[PDB]
């Protein structure tokens, strides 16, 4: 273990966190550039954290192009460190750096496509990230964008109960949720993909909620806000109230003004309120928005 | 869902994988299949105690046995081996799993919360992180979709028929998950409705009622001696109002196969 911390050399820190840290370094022996993530054991002794827990045990059971492969992992006495492959940038600090310019619509349908692949993936290999959002989202110079941070991500071959104190970040948390639904499911997945989508193509958050009611509230305002017909069972859900207001669905060409018939059809059908007919991953790869998608370069201030 | 098929093959693939070894018991020096069934109730004492998902329960005897399959263990660090067995898993599938000191607490300070952390890091290598096991609790709920009217009742019994195999090495150890969850739910579904592996499930798993029988009439055996099962935690447990006191339902005196 410490021999094989010793073939590495750290090159710099790169992000930190509650997990702890990602650096940079390089494999002294074979020249390879990788990215390793340090578990402080001793900060809260209790062993090994069940993020770490779960990342490992996930990720190493998905090897697929647009998910973050895990290379190795290192458990020392007080370390546990988590090797992976070595990706530039985040799609948040990407999506910061093209405010000006905007992110063409090309690559925006490119790096969609991508993260529904792997989505997909996750999907048929019973595994839920339950934390897609723009930091969470890996891109190299070559136009690839992965998957990343399976911290919370679970396994459901036997469904999935919903956090008492929700995890999920607000501005890309399904209603579902929001309204107290009581298992998680691929449609929580999916609709923060499409938040995502629609944050790409304007250059802003679709949903920037300041709370749980803030939250559902935007969501209401912009969507519509759902009754049985709609989504058979939402005024039954726990935390739906009967004086919630009732606004109407905005016109999606307002909402995403850029993009064409296709696009809008896509995300309308990702941001789906009723779980059970939200779009999958599998289908939405067959939409025609994807008829004619490419593999664009980014340009990447790094 | 639409998944369900890519995951239910997914499913199947990993169980043949996360196999132990049928033999395991007879290699080891000190331990014996009554140590064991000692052991895997008193977890589920530990499960009730702690109110743990009966999955979280599946994966802590999946790791215990694949971590038997390849290291000698001695009597006295057999449920070192099962705690760390269960804190791994409760970390895995709970929202909220408990900490290292309530596992020390459990065991009546047997052991040491460093013994604990110290096991916990070498079943970890032992098993090379691979935690996310099939068990006969998936392939259950995997099974349940396919029941046309859904009986809360069978799936009590079904969950307390495959919790049962969990006790015994011998024979269940030699059986796929995949195949106990297919005799539990027909056993279950036979009891409580007189109905029979339906043809959907037969499609959908490939198993035939004729494939099952060897496990099937194991199984029913289990169920039959229950009363007389010298561990009895599930058996109590499942008396409980949540699972319909289906353990105090009266198995068939024959299958009819
Ligand atoms: N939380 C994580 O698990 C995690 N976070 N990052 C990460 C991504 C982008 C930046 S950046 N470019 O400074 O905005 C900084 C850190 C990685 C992760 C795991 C594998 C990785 N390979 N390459 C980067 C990377």
């Amino acid at each position: 273990p410490l021999v094989d911390m010793e073939n590495f050399q750290k090159v710099e820190k790169i992000g930190e966190g509650t997990y702890g840290v990602v650096y940079k370094a390089r494999n002294k022996l074979t020249g390879e550039v990788v990215a390793l993530k340090k578990i402080r054991l001793d900060t809260e002794t209790e062993g090994v954290p069940s993020t770490a827990i779960r990342e490992i045990s996930l990720l190493k059971e998905l090897n697929h192009p647009n998910i973050v492969k895990l290379l190795d992992v290192i458990h020392t006495e007080n370390k546990l460190y988590l090797v992976f492959e070595f990706l530039h940038q985040d799609l948040k600090k990407f999506m910061d750096a093209s405010a000006l310019t905007g992110i063409p619509l090309p690559l925006i349908k490119s790096y969609l496509f991508q993260l529904l692949q792997g989505l997909a993936f996750c999907h048929s290999h019973r595994v839920l990230h339950r934390d897609l959002k723009p930091q969470n989202l890996l891109i190299n110079t070559e136009g690839a964008i992965k998957l990343a941070d399976f911290g919370l991500a679970r396994a459901f071959g036997v469904p999935v109960r919903t956090y008492t104190h929700e995890v999920v970040t607000l501005w890309y948390r399904a209603p579902e949720i929001l309204l107290g639904c009581k298992y998680y499911s691929t449609a929580v997945d999916i609709w923060s993909l499409g938040c995502i989508f629609a944050e790409m193509v304007t250059r802003r958050a679709l949903f920037p909620g300041d709370s749980e009611i803030d939250q559902l509230f935007r969501i209401f305002r912009t969507l519509g806000t759902p009754d049985e017909v709609v989504w058979p069972g939402v005024t039954s859900m726990p935390d739906y109230k009967p004086s919630f207001p009732k606004w109407a669905r905005q016109d999606f060409s307002k909402v995403v003004p850029p993009l064409d018939e296709d696009g809008r059809s896509l995300l309308s059908q990702m941001l789906h309120y009723d779980p059970n007919k939200r779009i999958s991953a599998k289908a939405a790869l067959a939409h025609p928005f994807f008829q004619d998608v490419t593999k664009p370069v980014p340009h990447l201030r790094l | 869902p639409d998944y369900h098929e890519d995951i239910h093959t997914y499913l199947r693939e990993m169980e043949v994988k996360c196999k132990p070894k049928v033999g395991y018991m007879k290699k080891q020096p000190d331990i014996t299949n009554s140590m064991r069934a000692i052991l895997v109730d008193w977890l589920v004492e530990v499960g009730e105690e702690y109110k743990l998902q009966n999955e979280t329960l599946h994966l802590a005897v999946n790791y215990i046995d694949r971590f038997l399959s390849s290291m000698s263990v001695l009597r006295g660090k057999l449920q070192l081996v099962g705690t760390a067995a269960m804190l791994l898993a409760s970390k895995f599938e709970e929202i909220y799993p408990p900490e290292v000191a309530e596992f020390v607490y459990i065991t009546d300070d047997t052991y040491t919360k460093k013994q604990v952390l110290r096991m916990e890091h070498l079943v970890l290598k032992v098993l090379t992180f691979d935690l996310a096991a099939p068990t006969v609790n998936q392939f259950l709920t995997q099974y349940f979709l396919h029941q046309q009217p859904a009986n809360c009742k069978v799936e009590s019994l079904a969950m307390f028929l495959g919790e049962l195999s969990l006790i015994d090495a011998d024979p269940y150890l030699k059986y796929l998950p995949s195949v106990i969850a297919g005799a539990a739910f027909h056993l279950a579904l036979y009891t409580v409705t007189g109905q029979s592996w339906p043809e959907s499930l037969i499609r959908k798993t490939g198993y035939t009622l004729e494939s099952l029988k060897p496990c099937l009439m194991d199984l029913h055996q289990t169920y039959l001696k229950a009363p007389q099962h010298a561990q009895q935690s599930i058996r109590e447990k499942y008396k409980n109002s949540k699972y319909h006191g289906v353990s105090l339902l009266n198995p068939p005196e024959t299958l009819n196969l």
